[PDB]
RNA sequence: GGCCAGAACCAGCCCUACUGCAUUAUCCUGUCGGGGAUCAAAAUCCGGCGGGCAACGAAGUGCAAGAAUGGGUCUUGGUGAAAUGAGCGGAGUAUUUGAGCUGCGCACGGCGGCCGCACGCACUGGUUUCUUCUCCGUGAUGCUCCAUGUUGGCGA
RNA sequence: UGCAAGGCCGGAAAGAAAAGAAUUAGAGGCACCAAGUGGGCCUUCUUCGGUAAGCGGAGCAGGCGAUGCGGAAUGAACCGCUUAGGGAUAUGUGGCGUCAAAACUUAUGGGCUCAUUCUCGAUACGUGAAAAGGGUGUUGGUGGAUAGACAGUCCGAAUCCACCGGCCCCGAAAAUGGAUGACGCUUAAGCCCAAUUAGUGAUUGCCCAUUAUUCCUUUGGUAAGGGCGGAAACAAAGGAGAAAGUGUAGCCCUUCCGAUGUA
RNA sequence: CGACGUCGCUUUUUGAUCCUUCGAUGUCGGCUCUUCCUAACCUAGCGCCGCAGAAGACGCUAAGGGUUGGAUUGUUCACCCACUGACAGGGAACGUGAGCUGGGUUUAGACCGUCGUGAGACAGGUUGGUUUUACCCUACUUAGCUGGAAAUUGCGAGAA
């Protein structure tokens, strides 16, 4: 399935005053079910880093940076979660996808089931595409094998949603109920 | 997980190993034996030209792989014990009171442990042949043969627990009926 | 509070500031409050001759009355369902020039010069432009806004 | 027939089908170098340079205004007892919407007067190459309410 | 002639500009006569006494009391929504294995979890049950290291140490037989994330309200309007009505808005 | 076995509160009878010990079974005597009064001490002092009659 969250270019800055007559702009790149939540998280930075709200601050751009050719790939994503126990934790976890946006989807998923970490506690630092030689983890570097095959077992094939049948014969695809 | 994770076994000359749905059959020049394993789900396949037995497993975690090796190791028993046998030689360890020990067929009758009136009673399945050895070679060995491992060694742990020491220190009082050998019978 | 003297509850209220002890000043004296101005009430702490009661203090309300040494302040006072005029008498050194009305006279005064200079034919000074509008931005520098491992670093302490 | 059903059409309303405009570059594609792995390779990956539209239903990205000029109404009234209709009449083959192409000045961008203008504004500019329905039309001399189809079944 | 105060006569009035430069289901004031009530309780947040309490006592504000309806199985107070009599279409809270309407057990979504006699978990409020401590169960992370290394007796590839998470487990004992509501569920029907027919070609899966929208009818307005000088004509073998009106079978018609409720 | 600390659990104590009951829920103890709990005294299996044996200590699974006779006291408790394998601890409206009993508490009589001028008071001592009703409904125990698979009907048709 297409992935939940989209790769946004948010470009921003302080309102021009008389105090600052130039402001910076920043670029800020972030992953975002909507462009909302988009400027949302870039504010909440820009809040958290350079001290300007978004009452006084102006949005230049917020873009959807479009994901490369679909090509099977390692994506290293530098990415911390804050807990109360805890604290902020940063970890750096490689992931098999297609585009960025797959993989960072994917390291929203396993930050949610493996720690708990919900969108809002979550920071991702960074997403590189990287080679399979500077991959480290054997659960990644086992996709790399050229001749790297397997059977699909223990296979859960439902059928088509219009063949489907409640009932039917035992060695028999005759449907009884259906 | 990990994709595919691989055991091999070699198989000797005269070994016949066949597979069928998890169910492994054994052949050798003194007997078969068979194996239930269809509680694993694992991909078992023999090579009869290359004379080599894999089993593997796809998509594991740590518990489905812990069971390679234990079905490797199961199957290398059964080569094993279809072709040398197992031999569990049993030996008689008290203090004071001799243990008498009776093996008239399959019945093995324990005596006088610790000075007990109650005698101890064992009915070693067909497929384990229970012998006394001469007492002027060794005092108070019992030898139980077999091809199956775990039966040969079922029936020594058996007569093993007939023999516990009740109600006393078990530091003292080491009185008992103790596998003392486990050889093959050639 | 326990007891509902006159200046109870009033430690820290009619209090003076730190390092601004002292009477007031002479500029309090000379200066001239009319009948209809607009005064704030604030209790001077040193005083203590014509003092508002507390819940005068930090109110605005017009001169109604002027004796040799007091003034008459109209203040309006919530009670219950309705406001009331309540007219206190406090001594002219608990009385300051209200500046609420500072910013519609000047409106008023800078319309007359409006008008002034419309009639005399001068040019108005230009109309201020909207700061909302939109337009070309063209950046001089351009930063890059991330998070990095260094911020977590910090924001550990020992 | 003031009863029960079916279908047809009219007005209203409720659902659905039919889609354009902007954007894309952290992108697409060749080649050279590196690097990777191989049995040799290609690839994954990193740079430089040269071209660009990933356009198949391109994207799951921002906005969409596309005249049902197909269903439902036993969720509403009716069968023309005033039909207001882009829909019903009458008359014309045109009107002018947009899209292409394009003139002048200004505006906008770059360099600081030129060079650009994606086609912004004024001339309600030009061209009709594609696209399109365009004008008229009926008071109540009706203050109010109620009274008008078709096909069967059941009622003699 | 200055100041202060009452006036009188004139002037100018973006009727209040431009800079984000208010908005309003905005008739403002003024009375008279009276009723019930004057035991209150609960909750978010703030708060005092108390070991605590479904304890006692306060502040701001919402509720219940006085109130049903739709949800949380059940509950005055929690969630949603607040109510004339009825349809249709959509939702809210909450759900879509059966009980029970909805995924006839949806996906062409990703991970995690095995729990043996109060029987793992699915309990917002609801603490309406659990902790300190521990686990070489499994799955993640962060540092450090050692690489013909560790173990084994040399011999061929990864190994070791500390620490921190997720889920599960131990810790975890009460009296009638019993409770995620029940049954069950483990390619979940559990937990954490996501989606709406699925890298196909765009942005509404489905079910349920006394809520929303819309239609019909009733009733009352701080109600808003029109008509009311019978237009003309018209026997039986198109009809009838037309009142200058608070209130009736309301003169008649059109049009808007509101309808619950203890004392 | 655990000092200093620290985290629980349980309602077999007592408090704290005042929600329910004041046109009344009979309000000590015992007797009798049943059942439930387990934090296990004995009885079944075991682990461990400073475990030689014997006797024991600690711990686990387990509440199926058992857990007494007496002197004093109204007692619950307490204590002692004696058996025993053991004489475990608790709940069930502090189980149980239309089941009993009525020794105690707690009316009216009376005595004493202390207190009070007194009438009288004392959760101080003492003695004497009405224990009502079931024939209703359920529950339980037995004892009878009797239809019924569309659980009375459909003709609605399923054979372990
Ligand atoms: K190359
Ligand atoms: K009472
Ligand atoms: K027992
Ligand atoms: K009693
Ligand atoms: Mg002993
Ligand atoms: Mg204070
Ligand atoms: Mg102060
Ligand atoms: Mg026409
Ligand atoms: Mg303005
Ligand atoms: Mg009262
Ligand atoms: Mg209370
Ligand atoms: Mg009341
Ligand atoms: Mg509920
Ligand atoms: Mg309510
Ligand atoms: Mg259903
Ligand atoms: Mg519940
Ligand atoms: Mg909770
Ligand atoms: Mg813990
Ligand atoms: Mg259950
Ligand atoms: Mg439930
Ligand atoms: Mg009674
Ligand atoms: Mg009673
Ligand atoms: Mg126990
Ligand atoms: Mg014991
Ligand atoms: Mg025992
Ligand atoms: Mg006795
Ligand atoms: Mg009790
Ligand atoms: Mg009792
Ligand atoms: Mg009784
Ligand atoms: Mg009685
Ligand atoms: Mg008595
Ligand atoms: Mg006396
Ligand atoms: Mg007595
Ligand atoms: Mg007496």
């Amino acid at each position: 399935v297409k992935p939940h969250l989209r790769h946004y270019q948010v470009v921003g800055r302080e309102s021009p005053s008389e105090k600052n007559p130039e402001p910076t702009v920043y670029k800020f790149e972030v992953f975002a079910p909507n462009f909302v939540v988009a400027k949302s998280r870039f504010w909440r930075m820009m809040r958290v880093k350079n001290k300007v709200k978004a009452t006084h601050g102006d949005v230049l751009s917020c873009k959807v940076v479009k994901d490369a050719k679909l090509v099977a790939r390692n994506y290293l994503v530098d990415i911390a979660y804050y807990s109360q126990r805890c604290g902020y934790t940063r970890m750096v976890k490689e992931f098999r996808d297609v585009s960025k946006t797959g993989a960072v989807s994917q390291a929203y998923h396993d930050l949610a089931s493996r720690h708990r970490a919900r969108y809002h506690n979550i920071e991702v630092l960074n997403v590189k595409s990287i080679p399979d030689h500077e991959v480290k983890h054997l659960s990644i570097a086992q996709y790399h094998a050229p001749n790297l095959s397997f059977p699909l077992l223990q296979r859960r094939t439902k059928a088509t949603r219009k063949d489907r049948a409640i009932f039917v014969k035992k060695n028999t695809k005759r449907a009884v109920v259906a | 997980v990990k994709v595919k994770s691989l055991c091999t076994l070699q198989i000797p000359e005269g070994v016949t190993v066949d597979v069928k749905g998890r169910k492994v059959t054994v052949t050798g020049k003194r007997g078969t034996l068979t194996k239930d394993l269809t509680h694993l789900q694992l991909d078992l396949r023999v090579d009869k030209k290359n004379r080599t037995f894999t089993v593997i497993r796809w998509f594991g975690s740590k518990i489905p792989i812990a069971c390679l090796n234990t079905t490797k190791a199961h199957v290398q028993n059964m080569i094993t014990g279809v072709t040398k046998g197992y031999r569990f030689k049993v030996r008689c360890a008290y203090a004071h009171f001799p243990i008498n020990v009776s093996v008239d067929g399959q019945n093995i009758e324990v005596r006088n442990f610790l000075g007990e009136k109650r005698v101890r009673r064992q009915l070693v399945p067909n497929t384990v042949k229970v012998s006394q050895t001469d007492p002027s070679k060794v005092k108070d060995e019992i030898v139980f043969d077999g091809n199956d491992l775990e039966q040969v060694s079922r029936e020594a742990a058996v007569l093993h627990q007939m023999c516990l020491v009740k109600k006393k220190d078990i530091r003292k009082f080491l009185d008992g009926i103790y596998v003392q050998t486990k050889t093959n019978i050639e | 509070v326990h007891s509902y003297g006159y200046k109870s509850g009033t430690r820290h209220l009619f209090a003076k500031k730190f390092r601004k002890h002292g009477v007031p000043s002479v500029s309090t004296i000379l200066t001239n409050i009319k009948v209809g101005d607009y005064v704030d009430v604030v209790a001077d702490s040193a005083v203590r001759e014509g003092m508002p009661h507390k819940y005068y203090h930090g109110r605005t309300g017009i001169v109604w009355n002027v004796t040799p040494r007091g003034v008459g302040v109209i203040i309006n006072k919530p009670v219950r369902t309705r406001t009331l005029r309540k007219r206190i008498c406090v001594r002219f050194e608990h009385v300051r020039k209200s500046r609420c009305q500072e910013a519609f006279k000047a409106k008023e005064h800078q319309f007359q010069a409006y008008l002034a200079a419309k009639k005399a034919g001068k040019a108005l000074p230009p109309l201020q432009k909207s700061s909302r509008l939109g337009g070309i931005v063209r950046p001089k520098n351009v930063e890059v806004l991330a998070r990095r491992v260094a911020d977590y670093e910090a924001m550990v302490p020992y």
